[PDB]
RNA sequence: UAGGUAGUAGGUUUAUUAAGAGUUAAACCUAGCCAACGAUCCAUAAUCGAUAAUGAAAGUUAGAACGAUCACGUUGACUCUGAAAUAUAGUCAAUAUCUAUAAGAUACAGCAGUGAGGAAUAUUGGACAAUGAUCGAAAGAUUGAUCCAGUUACUUAUUAGGAUGAUAUAUAUAUAUAUAUAAAUUGAUUAAAAAUAAAAUCCAUAAAUAAUUAAAAUAAUGAUAUUAAUUACCAUAUAUUUAUAUGGAUAUAUAUAUAUUUUAAUAGUCCUGACUAAUAUUUGUGCCAGCAGUCGCGGUAACACAAAGAGGGCG
């Protein structure tokens, strides 16, 4: 239910809600979903199998099937360029706990939204929600441990090795700066693994007090000293109908995702027509 | 204790847990399910769970009731059985005098 | 067109064998109609109409005939007023939606 | 008139057998197919794919 | 033909491979990502690649390799762009990539290198939160004339309320951890700032020696208790999931 | 879902219908007395009969006015007040008496309520259908006003003015 | 099935009936009444909804399930009872089994269950704790209604693990880490991949373990029931989800300066000529062998047979 022929595969071409680089080389190295040889099935199907793997790609195609709600949500609220209509194709989404968790970027996939949520973490008006299922309603915030924040939005541990080579090849480089230095002390390897604090206290650097790069903070079991999560910026989308608050690790749903004209509260990589063939597609029930 | 030609008992329609039983009057002959003469409303058998702040508070979980009050009296009138339960609920609500009591154990 | 995106009233043209009937849909209402008169109507800028096709579902005719719609039985709203010697009225903008 | 599907047989007058829908498109009478996995009907040998339509358990490994 | 859809590869021209070794066993897709990323660091990151690491200036740093065709390593600390060259020797390009220059205005807040429809909404500035907490226990001015008054949606200003509220008793617990006293500066300037110009039920009986805990409400018969059919949906494949006010998914 | 349910806002639900505690109209409409009482239309309508067709004797010629119940009157020849004072020394037979003239009280109220209920629709009603009557001219009271363009339909006037159709004069077909 | 109908059609007057009527019974008139807008006759079928399915809608289908109506309890008839029954009664007969010979008894279409029939449909379960029902003044008795569990993917639903990741070595703040040593699978000779796929790392929880203990119901009584949940040494209440502080729990070296049970991961199934998404090829066969909804496909390089790789569906 998590695998198929890959969901961050160069080779399968489809964006996911992620922040993993995998999925971020899809989302440049794609152009336009091609759609200029095909007839209306296949059109229609290139759009389903690329809007679903990021629009939806947990939830099933039966459930989805019944989930997707014919009619939408579009009358642009007090705001002339053309409403964006066909993109709210999957605001019911949007309206979902675990899709609007990611939209609140409080999760590096709507994946790790849903397990976030199932851990409890996910908390909604106070509520420990443990359903992802759950559709947030306007005026509902939804927050989540902030450890999983950091989880989220941070690199995670290295193993103890790791920190020692990145320590060990960083003492090395320390070295050459001292022998340039000269121009213009190694540590040890089998002892340092032996136990880290032993190791933390014999690699000292200017920035090292008495630490290991990844593992400062053992007890953290993320990197330290919180290597903030790249590929953020990449997939760093904050909706206007969903509250963000990063410093307290909160998120509000504001208000159900309402297009304007020339835009959309859905978070929508695809483009209005991509999202046409495949809301054609559905509202045949995907015939 | 409450049997009679015309009565008033509790409907089934809630699930496992919560079989939320339904104040309805339905004659004896008539089954405890089968459509009753009127639906006076519904008693739950859990009360409704308040905050648990609440809870821990004077403020204590309340089951929610659908009893039309101002209904019953047509019936009680008339001359219904209310369940006994029902008949509680009659005292208790003010409905009818709380002598209405069957001197039973409670 | 009306307000550039949907045709001006429902129509019935039959082209020879081709007998289209598509009716104009409310603003949001995506492309609902045969295959050739999506691709017609993406390229013309239809993008809210829905319609059938009866006797004969040519192809090719569906798109000559549809075209042939757009051009004989779609009298724009200021024809139809000039002529009848009045002025209609359009009131869904006076309405804001 | 039936017809059996599959490149191998158990068809020994006198078995029972479990007849299924479909047309044989060649056979000009046989409207009824027969399903390989039932009564006395078998299972195709080595059967690699669609072995449900054509009657055949995992084929397990050592 | 008309259909195929093969393999992503790169929409933009990348080097390709050519006589493998017989071992080599590699694949142009893996390159081609691998391109778009540097070699890789001891650190185990990539020091270089168009947007590695994390803006700082209120100024979105969205993928443009659409701009800029498809070379995407700019230096770290020269911020200086650089290419493949023929041996393997990272070097700058004789041409600039040109438009990603003068990047059209607007578009920095076009997150998704495709919809230009999609576009990030700019962070609320501290002073925004802080003055906006202080209006509504102050006097609260209608928010509906507030938020017109400072432009953010009724339902935004109000949310800001309970956000700053929450926010304050974070900050007098302390709770914010030393993490979220940095990581925030960062979420603050990985997008930009706003605000630039511009009678109910039974229960009256004595509740003390008695109480209601059998709570109840009035209704008319008529249109009171549940009904006789409802056909209950619970074999179909639509059925109401309500969530318990505990905290469990609980059918209707 | 029902088609059925969809039309009653889909979420319906049949329900034996609560009838009202008054069974039948009430001798508190002196009006419905002539109302089902006051002579019928014997003509187009069956309503009523024919003079000259002798009605099967023994059958109610007409159809039989339906009884007038007496809301007060009745309750109490259904529920009166107890002949003796406190007959009873027994407590429990006192609660029984008790639980009893409550349960009568409850029923006097239903019957003087479901006539409040019949009341009001022969009054509240049809004060509230007086207010209908004006509010309806207020359909063509902006309408009928002359609106800017009316010349434009006034134009052919004259052909209405003139007779259309005058047949011939006495005289006139005379002569012919 | 084209003529049907003779109590038939109507009229009148009696019988009985709570009661009108050929409704019966009776008596007597008259000549009707129905029918090609389908009579009479035959066949099939329990009926229906604010129930279920399908669609754009009219509709169309169903009748399991919810619920309403009917009708029957092996067949037939009749009779008493009784407000109301041709009563799952009785009566006599009919059919088929027993106590082992009665002017006998039984009839599972009550619940379990068995044999049969069939493509196909469950436990010879637990409890009266709840909601009803009958008896009783009450005490409380009965309750295969009922409520609960059991079997069965029949249906729905929800879960079924993320994050990060294409080698490994040896040397030598930042920053262009930097050489070298090699190896380095499955295809593949380049737009031919498999493949972030596996792997270690990494991070949790499900479970496992204490603790626990709500609520269906109370006057008490809970069958379910390993309760559901909560839940991590505790209370103690703090304060804001939260926290510190206190003692006890538990703490070692030699009472406190802290620890404060443990913890994983795993999918099939169908298809890939077109319809109809499925280009990385290849192989075997030889109009055979097989496939095939439809077009058809198989005789010398088969995209359609049977496979491999690769891939696309549903889950």
């Amino acid at each position: 239910p998590r695998k198929a022929n890959l969901l961050k595969s160069l080779a399968r071409g489809r964006v996911r809600t992620s922040f993993n680089k995998y999925n971020l080389f899809n989302l440049y190295k794609k152009g336009g979903v091609d759609l200029k040889s095909k007839s209306l099935y296949q059109q229609k199907w290139t759009a389903k199998q690329e809007t679903r793997a990021y629009h939806g790609e947990h939830l099933t195609e039966k459930r989805w099937q019944t989930v997707f709600k014919p009619k939408l949500d579009s009358v642009a609220q007090l705001d002339i360029k053309e409403t964006p209509f066909l993109l709210q194709t999957f605001a019911v989404l949007e309206k979902r706990l675990d899709f609007a968790l990611f939209r609140a970027m409080f999760a590096s996939s709507v994946r790790q939204a849903r397990q976030f949520i199932l851990h409890g973490n996910v908390r909604v008006n106070g509520v420990k929600i443990k359903h992802p299922s759950y559709t947030l309603k306007p005026g509902d915030m939804f927050s989540v441990k902030p450890d999983k924040v950091l989880e989220a939005l941070g690199a995670k541990k290295p193993s103890f090795q790791e920190a020692l080579k990145i320590d060990k090849t960083q003492i090395v480089l320390w070295n050459k700066y001292v022998k340039e230095a000269k121009t213009e002390d190694p540590i040890k390897l089998s002892e340092l693994e032996g136990d880290e604090p032993k190791a933390r206290k014999l690699i000292n650097l200017p920035w090292q007090k008495n630490y290991v790069y990844g593992r400062q903070d053992p007890k953290k079991p993320f990197f330290t000293p919180w290597k903030p999560r790249p590929f953020l910026s990449p997939f760093a989308i904050l909706p206007h109908h969903l509250e963000i608050s990063f410093k307290t690790c909160h998120a509000v749903y504001l208000r159900d995702p309402v297009a304007r004209p020339g835009q959309s509260e859905v978070i929508s990589p695809f483009d209005v027509p991509v999202h046409e063939r495949a809301y054609m597609y559905y509202l045949r029930n995907g015939k | 204790m409450t049997c009679g030609l015309v009565r008033i008992r509790l409907a089934r329609f809630g699930r496992k847990n919560s079989p939320v039983y339904n104040i309805v009057v339905a004659n004896s002959r008539k089954a405890r399910d089968a459509k009753p003469i009127e639906v006076l409303g519904t008693y739950v058998p859990v009360p409704s769970p308040v905050t648990k702040r609440e809870l821990k508070r004077g403020v204590v979980p309340i089951k929610d009731v659908k009893l039309d009050f101002d209904r019953t009296k047509y019936w009680i009138g008339v001359g219904a059985q209310p369940s006994e339960t029902v008949t509680k609920l009659l005292r208790k609500a003010g409905i009818l005098n709380d002598a209405w009591a069957t001197s039973k154990n409670s | 067109r009306y307000e550039n995106r949907t045709i001006y009233g429902d129509i019935d043209f039959r082209y020879h064998g081709v007998k289209l009937h598509l009716r104009s849909a409310k603003p949001g209402f995506g492309l609902r109609v045969n295959h050739v008169i999506f691709e017609i109507c993406e390229c013309a800028g239809i993008k809210d109409l829905s319609g059938k096709v009866y006797k004969s579902r040519n192809d090719m005719n569906i798109a000559k005939g549809t075209i042939e719609a757009f051009t004989k039985a779609q009298k724009t709203l200021d024809e139809v007023a000039l002529g009848r010697g009045k002025k209609l009225v359009d009131v869904r903008k006076v309405y804001y939606s | 008139s039936a017809y059996i599907p599959g490149e191998g047989h158990d068809a020994q007058e006198h078995s029972i057998v479990y007849v299924r829908g479909g047309r044989c498109q060649d056979l000009p009478g046989v409207k009824y197919h027969v399903i390989r996995g039932a009564g006395d009907l078998s299972g195709v040998v080595n059967r690699i794919s669609s072995r449900s339509k054509y009657g055949a358990k995992k084929p397990s490994k050592s | 033909h008309f259909s195929r859809r093969r393999i992503a590869y790169p929409f933009y021209p990348f080097k390709k491979l050519g006589r493998q070794h017989p071992k080599k066993h590699d694949t142009n897709l893996k390159t081609a990502m691998r391109q778009f990323l540097g070699p890789k660091n001891y650190k185990g990151e990539y020091v270089m690649n168009k947007y590695f690491t994390v803006p700082t200036n209120h100024v979105p740093n969205y993928i443009k390799p659409d701009l800029e065709r498809g070379q995407s390593l700019e230096h770290p600390v020269t911020k200086k762009p650089l290419q493949l060259r023929y041996d393997g020797t990272l070097g700058p390009p004789p041409v600039e990539n040109k438009r990603l220059q003068n990047i059209f205005k607007d578009r920095l807040l076009q997150p998704f290198p495709s919809n230009p429809h999609c576009k990030t909404n700019y962070v609320l500035s501290p002073q925004l939160k802080q003055s906006i907490f202080e209006e509504i226990t102050v006097e609260g001015l209608s928010a509906q004339q507030v938020s017109q008054k400072y432009g953010l949606k009724i339902p935004r200003v109000e949310a800001i309320v309970k956000l700053v509220s929450v926010e304050n008793s974070w900050n007098r617990r302390n709770r914010v951890s030393s993490d979220l006293k940095t990581m925030d500066e960062t979420l603050y300037r990985m997008f930009p700032v706003f605000d630039s110009d511009a009678t109910k039920v039974i229960y009256g009986e004595l509740v003390e020696g008695e109480r209601s805990q059998y709570k109840f409400t009035n209704a008319k018969v008529g249109k009171v208790g549940y009904r006789y059919g409802s056909g209950n949906r619970d074999n179909k494949k639509d059925r109401r999931i309500g969530f318990n006010k505990l905290g469990q998914m609980v059918y209707i | 879902m029902g088609k059925g349910a969809a039309k009653y806002g889909f979420k319906s639900g049949v329900f034996p219908t609560t009838r009202s505690i008054l069974k039948s109209p009430t001798t508190k409409q002196t009006d419905i007395i002539n109302k089902v009482k006051s002579p019928k239309p014997k003509g187009v309508l069956g309503i009523g009969y024919a003079k000259g067709v002798k009605h099967p004797k023994g059958s109610h010629r007409l159809s039989p006015k339906v009884n007038f119940i007496d809301v007060d009157n009745l309750i109490a020849k259904t529920v009166a007040e107890p002949q003796s004072i406190k007959s009873s020394n027994g407590s429990a037979q006192k609660v029984r008496l008790q639980k009893a003239e409550l349960r009568r009280k409850f029923l006097i109220e239903a019957f003087r309520k479901e006539e409040a209920r019949l009341l009001h629709k022969h009054e509240y009603l049809q004060k509230r259908t007086k207010e209908l009557e004006k509010a309806k001219e207020l359909e063509l009271e902006k309408l009928n006003k002359e609106k800017s363009s009316d010349l434009t339909i006034m134009t052919l006037d004259k052909m209405m003015s003139q007779p259309l159709l005058r047949n011939r004069s006495p005289e006139e077909s005379e002569l012919l």
